[PDB]
Formats: C-alpha cells, sequence, structure tokens
C-alpha cells in the first residue's frame, strides 16, 4: 500500500542507468539503453497529456528551487502571440558540492537531448539552448556530438521523431561564472551581456531570452521527462514521500571514504546514503561533524539533525535548511567548520554579480567579518550583528544568490555558535 | 558565421560570449584589440564587449 | 451672521498705507507667485509644494573695505509662502505689489515598465543593465 522507508532504490527503476560510463553514451549505445524510444508517439500524445504526466508524477525542481516542474512547464500552455517559445536547460552547474549535471551531460547526452524535446514539445518551443559552464568543454563536446547524432537520426531537427513537430537544440558555453546558474542571469548570459539577473514580476514564460517566452529548466528536470512520459507518471510517483516524489542523484563529498554519484530512491534517510554507497564517513558515523545536506547554498545541520533526517525538500525543510541540489558536504570531526563556512562565504562573495546593493555589499561584508571568526579576531557582540546582516541580504536582493549566501551563515551560527565563541575567547587570551 | 546563424536575426549581439572565447581559443588571450574586433564584428559598442571581457573570469586580458 | 454693525465695504482690499513701507518699495517692486522648480541636484519633491513670493533682484556691489556684497534692497531676502496660487496673489494684492504668477509645473504621468527592458523587436531593449 504505502511506502515508510524510501531506500534502496534497485537499477530497474534507476533512470540514469550509464551514469558511470561505462557503457556506450553515443546514440547505439543509448538507444539499447531504452532511450529515443516511441518519442513520436509521446509527441503525438500532445503537449497537454505531457504536461499531466510530468504533473501526475509530482516532479519538482532538480536544480535547487524545487518548484514543482508540471506546474512550471504549463505557463507556457498558452497560445502564441508571434513570438518564438524556447526551453532553456540550465547545464551551468556552479553550486559546490554539486556535479551530478556534469555526469549525464557525457555520460548520458541523448537523455538531455530527448528531454529537451519532449519537455518543448510540451511548452510548444521551438529550440532548446542548453546553456553549458564554460569550464565543461569536454562535457559540452560530448553533448554537441549526441546532438549531432540526433540530428543526422533525425530525432531532432525538420519532422523530428516523424511527428512533424520542428525542434532544434543549441549549446551556448557559458565563460565562469556561478550566477549564470540563475535563471533570468543565464537567459541575459545567452544574450551576450554581463550575467545579471533581471527583476522577476516580468517573468521568464512572458519575457524570456531575446525577449520571448522561455522555461528554465535543470538538467536532471529536463533528462527525467522521457522516462516520466515513457514509464508512467504514477510509477515515478511511487518513489519517495508526498510532494517530494521521485529518485534523485547525489552526490556526496567531503570527509567521506568513497565519494562518489549514485542515483537513489528520494525521501532517503541521509545515514543510509553516506554509509550504503558513500561508505560513511571517515573515522566512522560517530566522527561525523556537521554535513551541508543540498549544496553550498543549504545550511548545515549538526550530528544529532543528521542523525534521523531524511533527503527530501519537506524533511529537509523542517530541519531548517533544503535540499537544494542533494549534494551533500559532510565533514568529519577534525574539520575546522568555522574555516569551511567562511571559504563558502568567499565563494559567494568572489561570485556575487555586484548588480544589487545587499548582495554586492553584504555578501563582502559578512566575508570580511566571517574571516575574523576564523582567527577569533572579534567579540562575541558581533555574532548577533552577522546575523542582523545576513536578514539584512536575505529577501531583499534581485535573485537567490544573496540569500544563498546568508543561509549558510545562519545554519553555522544556529549550530556552532559555542565554537565561534571559544575562538574568540582564546583570541582574546593570546592577544591581551 | 556558424555561431552567428544559432540565435534570431536581430540578435547577434548573444554572440558574444562565443567569438569572444574563439577570439581568446586562437590568440590565447584578449588584448584590447581582440575586444574591439569582437564589437566590429557584431556590431555591438566596445563597452559591452569589456563588459563581457570584464566579467567572466575565464577571459584572459593579460 | 453676527452683531458687529456689518458696513458696508469695497472688495478691493489696500493695507499699503498701513504697512509702514517706503513708497518706492510698492509701486517699483514686482513680484513672482511660483512654486519653485525641483532642484535637479536631488530628486526629492518635498520643496516643490507650496506656492513662493518673491522680489525682483536688485543691485548687489562690492564692499570696498572687505569685498562683500553689499544692498541698499530692504526686501532682497524677503521670501513668503502660501498653500495656494489665490492666497498669494491676495496676498500681492492687498499689499499692493505688482506682480506675475505662473502655472504650477508638475511631472506628467509616465508609463513605466521593466519588461520593455528586454524586448523582443522593440529599440526599448537595453545592451547593458
Ligand atoms: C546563484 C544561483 C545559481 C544557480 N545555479 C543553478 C545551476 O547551476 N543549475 C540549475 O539547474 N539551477 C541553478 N539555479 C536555479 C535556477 O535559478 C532555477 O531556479 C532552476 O534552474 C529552474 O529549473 P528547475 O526548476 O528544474 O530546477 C541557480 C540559482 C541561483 C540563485
Ligand atoms: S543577489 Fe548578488 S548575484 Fe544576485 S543580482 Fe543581486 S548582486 Fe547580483
Amino acid at each position: 500500500p504505502k511506502k515508510t522507508s524510501f531506500g534502496s532504490l534497485k537499477d530497474e527503476d534507476r533512470i540514469f542507468t550509464n551514469l558511470y560510463g561505462r557503457h556506450d553514451w553515443r546514440l547505439k549505445g543509448a538507444q539499447s539503453r531504452g532511450d529515443w524510444y516511441k518519442t513520436k508517439e509521446i509527441l503525438l500524445k500532445g503537449p497537454d497529456w505531457i504536461l499531466g504526466e510530468v504533473k501526475t508524477s509530482g516532479l519538482r525542481g532538480r536544480g535547487g528551487a524545487g518548484f514543482p516542474t508540471g506546474l512550471k512547464w504549463s505557463f507556457m500552455n498558452k497560445p502564441s502571440d508571434g513570438r518564438p517559445k524556447y526551453l532553456v536547460v540550465n547545464a551551468d552547474e556552479g553550486e559546490p558540492g554539486t556535479c551530478k549535471d556534469r555526469e549525464i551531460i557525457r555520460h548520458d547526452p541523448h537523455k538531455l537531448v530527448e528531454g529537451c524535446l519532449v519537455g518543448g514539445r510540451a511548452m510548444g518551443a521551438r529550440a532548446a539552448y542548453i546553456y553549458i559552464r564554460g569550464e565543461f568543454y569536454n562535457e559540452a563536446s560530448n553533448l554537441q556530438v549526441a546532438i549531432r547524432e540526433a540530428y543526422e537520426a533525425g530525432l531532432i531537427g525538420k519532422n523530428a521523431c516523424g511527428s512533424g513537430y520542428d525542434f532544434d537544440v543549441f549549446v551556448v558555453r557559458g565563460a565562469g561564472a556561478y550566477i549564470c546558474g540563475e535563471e533570468t542571469a543565464l537567459i541575459e548570459s545567452i544574450e551576450g551581456k554581463q550575467g545579471k539577473p533581471r527583476l522577476k514580476p516580468p517573468f521568464p514564460a512572458d519575457v524570456g531570452v531575446f525577449g520571448c517566452p522561455t522555461t528554465v529548466a535543470n538538467v536532471e528536470t529536463v533528462a527525467v521527462s522521457p522516462t516520466i512520459c515513457r514509464r508512467g507518471g504514477a510509477w515515478f510517483a511511487s518513489f519517495g514521500r508526498e510532494r517530494n516524489s521521485g529518485t534523485k542523484l547525489f552526490n556526496i563529498s567531503g570527509h567521506v571514504n568513497h565519494p562518489c554519484t549514485v542515483e537513489e530512491e528520494m525521501s532517503v534517510p541521509l545515514k543510509e546514503l553516506i554509509e550504503k554507497h558513500a561508505g560513511g564517513v571517515i573515522g566512522g558515523w560517530d566522527n561525523l561533524l556537521a554535513v551541508i545536506p543540498g549544496g553550498s547554498s543549504t545550511p548545515l545541520i549538526p550530528k544529532s539533525v543528521c542523525e534521523t533526517v531524511l533527503m527530501d525538500f519537506d524533511a529537509l525543510v523542517q530541519a531548517q535548511t533544503g535540499l537544494g541540489t542533494a549534494a551533500v558536504i559532510v565533514m568529519d570531526r577534525s574539520t575546522d567548520i568555522v574555516k569551511a563556512i567562511a571559504r563558502l562565504i568567499e565563494f559567494y562573495k568572489h561570485e556575487s554579480c555586484g548588480q544589487c546593493t545587499p548582495c554586492r555589499e553584504g555578501v563582502d561584508w559578512m566575508n570580511k567579518v566571517m574571516a575574523r571568526f576564523v582567527k577569533g579576531d572579534a567579540r562575541p557582540a558581533e555574532i548577533d550583528s552577522l546575523w542582523e546582516i545576513s536578514k539584512q541580504i536575505e529577501g531583499h536582493t534581485i535573485c537567490a544568490l544573496g540569500d544563498g549566501a546568508a543561509w549558510p551563515v545562519q545554519g553555522l551560527i544556529r549550530h556552532f555558535r559555542p565554537e565561534l565563541e571559544e575562538r574568540m575567547q582564546q583570541f582574546a587570551l593570546q592577544h591581551q | 558565421e556558424a555561431i552567428v546563424k544559432n540565435y534570431p536575426e536581430g540578435h547577434k549581439a548573444a554572440a558574444v560570449l562565443p567569438v569572444l572565447d574563439l577570439a581568446q581559443r586562437q590568440n590565447g588571450w584578449l588584448p584590447i584589440s581582440a575586444m574591439n574586433k569582437v564589437a566590429e564584428i557584431l556590431q555591438v559598442p566596445p563597452m559591452r564587449v569589456y563588459e563581457v571581457a570584464t566579467f567572466y573570469t575565464m577571459y584572459n586580458r593579460k | 451672521t453676527q452683531d458687529t454693525q456689518l458696513i458696508a465695504v469695497d472688495e478691493k482690499l489696500d493695507i499699503t498705507t498701513l504697512t509702514g513701507v517706503p513708497e518706492e518699495h510698492i509701486k517699483t517692486r514686482k513680484v513672482r507667485i511660483f512654486v519653485p522648480a525641483r532642484n535637479n541636484m536631488q530628486s526629492g519633491v518635498n520643496n516643490t509644494k507650496k506656492w513662493k513670493m518673491e522680489f525682483d533682484t536688485r543691485e548687489r556691489w562690492e564692499n570696498p573695505l572687505m569685498g562683500w556684497s553689499s544692498t541698499a534692497d530692504p526686501l532682497s531676502n524677503l521670501v513668503l509662502t502660501f498653500s495656494t496660487k489665490e492666497d498669494a496673489v491676495a496676498f500681492a494684492e492687498k499689499n499692493g505689489w505688482s506682480f506675475d504668477v505662473e502655472e504650477r509645473k508638475v511631472p506628467k504621468p509616465k508609463s513605466k515598465s521593466y519588461g520593455a527592458n528586454f524586448s523582443w523587436n522593440k529599440r526599448t531593449r537595453v545592451s547593458t543593465k
């Protein structure tokens, strides 16, 4: 009837079966692994049926925010006012701890291409723009080899798959900016400007890239869709809990015996992931200090919280953190957590686009303050100031980079204030 | 030319990043003359190419 | 309306003989009734709300001793404030000052659309942000 322990996903129900590149990644291998199967029928069922199945699966955003996919994709169901419509696949993957998108674009690129076709048909888009980060040169070239095979086989382009739908897939490499993972900053980076995010009340579904209706989607969100439509949608919904449904790619990095990328059933306990797939934290589970669950934006949790937490959006939101990109960065007890969070804040300072005052000035301010916190060169009355500054950045910026910089600070202050004050007191004792 | 035809007519300023990257991959880096050449080729203002050059960290301006 | 022995009076109020102003500074002065323009250096509109009465500026010379700015105009600094144009013109008329009053200039309403900055086929699209 119902599930209560959402783990131990089998190989049969894993979407990304060429995750480690141990099979052919080209068209011939991908076809034998189920790809590009009855795509003509999926397209001919119509956009309404495809979107209905994407809603039935309960799939949410796999690139952070986790907004439901079927509802987001249905903003394009409107009739055309003359302007073109595009699907913009987000392949930037700039979040520290996250390397899951990199693995699809080079070992299952045809999954991404056919997901582009299925989704763009669902949104009624003429072309797909895959914006990959410029650092993924080999992955981008693998993706474009796959796109070339899809074109030469008639699966993309004129009369795509025999459906009569005309669809193009263009790859546009980035040039070294993490802010270009943000959907509107990505849009403006496609348009040849600085990667600065736009103010939202004009939404990408109305005014997107080139000023046309667009939907920006993560690589995994796009790539799972052909298996969602071809396997049932109900089949996808039978994995994980309610709301947060399906399966996810997990990046386990940090103080782990076997850091790895694995596909595990959603709502999996963090313990099962770390022990079964990652081989456990070095020194055992007793040696665990924090774990950052969903990439650098998601605030850390302590070992007590991480002891009995489940890996989905709702369970991790209950734990004052987020699921983010399902990039778990575990830290053993031999870790300077203040140094780690200061390094993350330094990353966010280096990646701020500088457009808006709170991110531009405040993230730099928080980096300056956190650098002192590593040395202890501060008074304990500055911790509350750091909290207030982070809340002043949070909810006051154009994009979510300010929020994702303020959140690691809050997660450090929330669970490791004694360590910060201990460092400050040691510094006061050393420097009289 | 193959890069420029990937974007709709009237929106070829969308090729500044890949054309600049091609300039870097040929020359090795971006002298200001390469920035001016890209601006001339795409008929965008040179300052617009300067912004893209100085914003994206993969561009070697030295 | 009240027992004050209401006496009929003309509707041309003239208090010039009672103000004590010398006769030169009534007939020869020309006051300006206006709403002050917004200082273009700032974008605050709180100084463009009341009506002003200013006199015509006269000669300022240089003091031979110190090089200071001298004046013989008693009304060089006199600036009155009013809530409406009508109040200002009534005050100028009962004081016998010749005036020119200009209509208040307010900003016209403007259609601001952030989404125009990313137009698909219009010149309103911006090349930088
Ligand atoms: C600073 C920042 C970086 C982001 N980077 C990525 C990224 O690399 N890949 C991604 O898929 N989404 C990224 N996102 C999230 C996108 O803005 C967007 O919400 C998402 O791509 C929408 O598709 P989804 O609903 O399928 O996740 C980023 C957001 C922010 C604020
Ligand atoms: S929050 Fe930071 S990255 Fe986002 S628009 Fe503002 S300044 Fe730029």
